[PDB]
């Protein structure tokens, strides 16, 4: 079970809209987006009684 | 006398689900929850598969397959022993494999022990060990007790104040499995799969410390059977099926609208091959060899829960 | 340390976790005669990241 | 002897089974005679089987 | 006699097992400036490991 998102338009969607807060003008920047699986690959099922 | 048992289990999803579901980030129409049923689906083939497995993995476990109200998946509460008559279902060990007394002694002797057992089980043609299916780290427990070790030395001939100085205890455990499979016979097999339990702990599913042991032959121990359930009226008459169903409910249109799947099956596995002149069943055994495996084990990652 | 360079100031990067759901359970037991239980329910979760 | 053995310099300690399986050979062979095994046996009035 | 602290190869040994499950953290090489032999010439348990 998933969660119904969109990893794209997610990701696109926390980049700062406005937030012109440091310098008092918008600097020049440069974004690289990346998404990451988090299982747990330790719990395998039981395949040995199947067999016997 | 045999008689299997039942199961069954059921969905629902109201009308504020099925109409309002959308996508968490992108802006699209109502049909999310058609790609959710599916999942419900598959997740209920799955199961019941896992009832399959559990059922089978408890007799060849405990013998016996025991259901109370105790139980995590059991709303019902049915209690149930259904005792399936293996005779001897553990082994005994008072002190065990990994025991040492004393400076570096230990107390009792694997390959004997199963030497007298296949010699004690000789005119019991059908309780004379074959296999051996253990999961872990076996290997160290074979390579640290003291006869197993002065049998790896006697075969190589290391003598540690003549031959060669002292060899580690890798050499050691990287041999001692074929010694071992060379002087008694018992092809032993590995298997270790591992089920993350309510603990955050990974346990193997041949628990750390014990092997189970084959009577004799590698074989079918009996056959899981399934038994009909109900599929109604074909022509005009009841006309059954055999295999886990699983069904979907229509209730679209009723007040509420609503939707429910239900899956479930009959089914409980069977001993085929007894004994006859007695009553006896001894196919496969269980023995717990030593307490501290862990240890001898790399450690396990958490869970993360992010 | 190999050399790159960028005409662009300021380097961030955006993670994005995903833990989807692993089907656990068991089906639930009943005699013949009963009506159905349903089953609980459980959860999948996304984090995201800034550098 | 008959093997070349020595508890402190060829091997550490020969199991039972290498004793058992050259014991009957070095008998025959020292003794001279003939071993004519005979395994065949009876029940007893008690249930007991006795050769 | 010269006993010495800590085996370096089991100790190198135990941090690769110990992250046998933990693969980004599990070591391949090593740089090493000076001379080094002179510290495992001068080390007990490497000693009997040569012999």
């Amino acid at each position: 079970m998933r969660v119904p998102i969109n990893i794209n338009n997610a990701l696109a969607r926390v980049r700062d809209p406005l937030s012109i807060g440091g310098l008092k003008f918008p600097t020049t920047k440069e974004i690289q987006e990346a998404v990451a699986a988090i299982a747990d690959k330790f719990n395998q099922e039981n395949d040995l009684v199947d067999r016997f | 006398t045999w008689s299997p048992l039942a199961f069954k289990e059921s969905r629902v999803w109201d009308e504020k689900e099925i109409l309002y579901l959308g996508r968490l980030a992108d802006e699209v129409q109502a049909g999310v929850i058609n790609e959710q049923i599916a999942e419900s689906l598959t997740w209920l083939m799955a199961r019941m598969r896992n009832r399959r497995r559990w059922l089978t993995w408890q007799v060849m476990r405990t013998g016996r397959i025991t259901i109370q109200p105790n139980d995590p998946y059991n709303p019902n509460g049915l209690k149930y022993v259904i005792d399936y008559g293996v005779t001897d279902i553990e082994l005994p060990l008072p002190q065990k494999f990994d025991a040492k007394d004393g400076n570096g002694n230990s107390a009792v002797d694997p390959i004997q022990y199963f030497r007298d057992l296949i010699k004690a089980a000789t005119y019991f043609p059908d309780r004379r060990p074959v296999a051996i299916i253990v999961g872990p780290g076996f290997d160290e427990v074979l390579a640290d007790n003291t006869f197993v070790q002065k049998y790896v030395e006697y075969e190589k001939g290391w003598v540690v104040g003549q031959n060669t100085v002292q060899p580690p205890r890798e050499v050691y455990r990287q041999a001692a499995l074929d010694i071992f499979k060379r002087y008694t016979g018992l092809e032993v097999m590995v298997y270790d799969k591992t089920y993350r339990d309510q603990d955050g702990s990974v346990k193997y599913w041949i628990p750390v410390g014990e092997l189970i042991v084959l009577n004799q032959s590698t074989g079918p121990v009996g056959r899981f059977v399934y038994t009909a359930h109900v599929a109604g009226q074909r022509n005009g008459k009841v006309v059954y099926a055999t295999g886990p169903y699983l069904t979907v409910k229509d209730h679209l249109q009723d007040d509420p609208p609503y939707y429910a799947i239900i899956a479930g099956f009959h089914g409980l596995p069977q001993l085929s091959g007894y004994n006859t002149e007695d009553f006896s069943f001894h196919r496969f055994k269980w023995l717990k060899y030593a307490n501290n495996v862990q240890s001898y084990l790399p450690p396990f990652p958490p869970k993360v829960e992010l | 340390f190999p050399e790159d360079s960028t005409f662009a100031s300021e380097l961030e990067l955006y993670l994005l976790r995903t833990q989807d759901a692993e089907q656990t359970g068991m089906t639930f037991v009943h005699q013949v005669g009963s009506t159905s239980l349903p089953v609980e329910a459980r959860v999948a979760k996304v984090d995201l990241a800034k550098a």
